[PDB]
């Protein structure tokens, strides 16, 4: 590419980043910034582990 | 020399517990 500053859009350079989330078969890894909390047994509950 | 394995080289294909279950 011979890039030059006086190029019409669609010929100017764009930077690209491709994030690819993969899930092999480990025990866990990085994730969003949830919050986590306590747990209780013997009660119909809505859980996220 | 060469030799004969009999029933050797079986590994757990992954995590996930499991009990009596002829799993394929």
């Amino acid at each position: 590419y011979g890039f030059q500053p006086t190029n019409g859009v669609g010929y100017q350079p764009y930077r690209v980043v491709v994030l690819s989330f993969e899930l092999l078969h480990a025990p866990a890894t990085v994730c969003g910034p949830k919050k986590s909390t306590n747990l209780v047994k013997n009660k119909c509950v809505n859980f996220n582990f | 020399a060469y030799t004969n394995s009999f029933t050797r080289g079986v590994y757990y294909p992954d995590k996930v517990f499991r009990s009596s279950v002829l799993h394929s």
